[PDB]
């Protein structure tokens, strides 16, 4: 068959969403607390992190049906899955080469080493490479991967979600467009959605560990000092 | 709370 | 007459405190927030005075009696006198030369106009020119300016202060060193220690100016958040 | 609260 205007419209916004949201040349960086090599790349990746979340939080405003929800399951959905949308677009920066992110020179290489000069270790920056790694091996096109951050955001099993009736059927209506797109404008895709909601499933693993490790260091003030306003806000637990 | 989100949201 | 070795030991104590807290050198900026010439000197400032308050506390910790004042005495004689300090100690890096703040190249020297670009007006911004052309002007030894800091910091007269007798009795003897130093070994100072004095009262203005303009500031979500936690807590009004 | 006071004044 073949793709519905109203779907259509929804890979415009999408993907123009995206593109206002995300330099590939990364050139706002060094406006972030520089980067050293107990935790030194704390305060460079606090930054970038917290310059993320306002980039997650640009693109959500534009995901069709988003502005509708309640100021509340808003901020719900936001903070839930806001380090999985963070991870999926740092693939765009990941390189399978060096199996790094690179946003710039020697200074922006992102090593799994420099992740954990800021609070975090091995055992579990194990899986976000080979998440990484899966993702990027699955080429996926801008609109597919740009569908697949719309859908991980509208994830109606978030906790602290009211209307999740509502989140779940916008969430649905995204998963249509991913599957038609998939089966019209993707030659070899006979499996890649399955694939795709796959990554979904290891993103929850993701961020539980992350929620983790997080809590042990934003209890010790002499760490949580170090991150931003509105990372402490996002991954902070007041309801 | 959540003062700074309710900015960024609009 | 001469001074006594309990007294001199305050000034050995102090002098000591300082130089392990201040660095003429200003090395340790590069590691702030880049500054940009709605507020684009907040981020590097609001780093700026955060570093800075935490020199001050170790600054403080250092006085003598003031460890031995109640946590809830020492917060609160740093909440309220902070600000105060940071303006004190930056007299070292003033410049009546340039009217400004040189702490490095053209990068961090700091004019008028850069508070600006940091939420504050030149209305209020003109009397912290005056206190600190004034200060500087009184050619202070260093021994006599880091005993101002120690008797600024050591006001009873603080909102939240408890023991407001024994921090009285402190600030009184911290106060007779300088007076008894300024006789002994400063040539030509009759009327300096008045003239110090009279500093402290200059530096209450500038603090309440100060609160309300801060006020202001951290009122507005999308500045506060440009804040740092330390700042945020300092200046916060949680009791 | 002042977590970050308590902490750094030991
Ligand atoms: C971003 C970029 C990269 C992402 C990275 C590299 C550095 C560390 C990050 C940010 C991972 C961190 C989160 C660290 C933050 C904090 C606050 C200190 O807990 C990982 C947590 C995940 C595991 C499972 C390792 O615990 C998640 C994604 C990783 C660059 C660019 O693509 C924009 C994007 O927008
Ligand atoms: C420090 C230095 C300079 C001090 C400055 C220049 C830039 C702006 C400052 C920091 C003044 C600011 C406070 C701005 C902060 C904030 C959080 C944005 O409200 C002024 C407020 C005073 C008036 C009266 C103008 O409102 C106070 C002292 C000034 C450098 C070095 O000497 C270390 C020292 O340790």
């Amino acid at each position: 068959h073949m793709l519905s205007d109203e779907q259509m419209q929804i890979i415009n916004s999408l993907v123009e969403a995206h593109h206002k949201t995300y330099d590939d040349s990364y050139s706002d960086f060094v406006r972030f607390r520089p980067p050293v090599r107990r935790l030194s790349m704390l305060p460079h990746l606090a930054d970038l992190v917290s310059y993320s979340i306002q980039k997650v939080i640009g693109f959500a405003k534009m995901i069709p049906g988003f502005r509708d929800l309640t100021a509340e399951d808003q901020i719900a959905l936001l903070k839930s899955s806001a380090i999985e949308i963070i991870m999926l677009r740092s693939n765009q920066s990941f390189s399978l080469e060096d199996m790094s992110w690179s946003c710039g020179g020697p200074d922006f290489k992102y090593c799994i080493n420099d992740v954990t000069k800021a609070g975090h270790t091995l055992e579990l920056l194990e899986p976000l490479v080979k998440f990484q790694v899966g993702l990027k091996k699955l080429k996926l096109h801008e609109e597919e991967h740009v569908l697949l951050m719309a859908i991980c955001l509208l994830s109606p099993d978030r906790p602290g979600v009211q209307d999740h009736v509502r989140i779940e059927a916008l969430q649905d209506r995204l998963c249509d467009v991913l599957q038609a797109y998939i089966r019209i404008q993707h030659p070899g895709g006979r499996l890649l959605y399955a694939k795709m909601i796959q990554k979904l499933a290891d993103l929850r693993s993701l961020n539980e560990e992350h929620s983790k490790q997080y809590r042990s260091l934003s209890f010790q003030p002499e760490h949580s000092m170090q991150l931003t306003p509105l990372v402490l806000e996002v991954f902070g637990s007041e309801v | 709370k959540h003062k700074i989100l309710h900015r960024l949201l609009q």
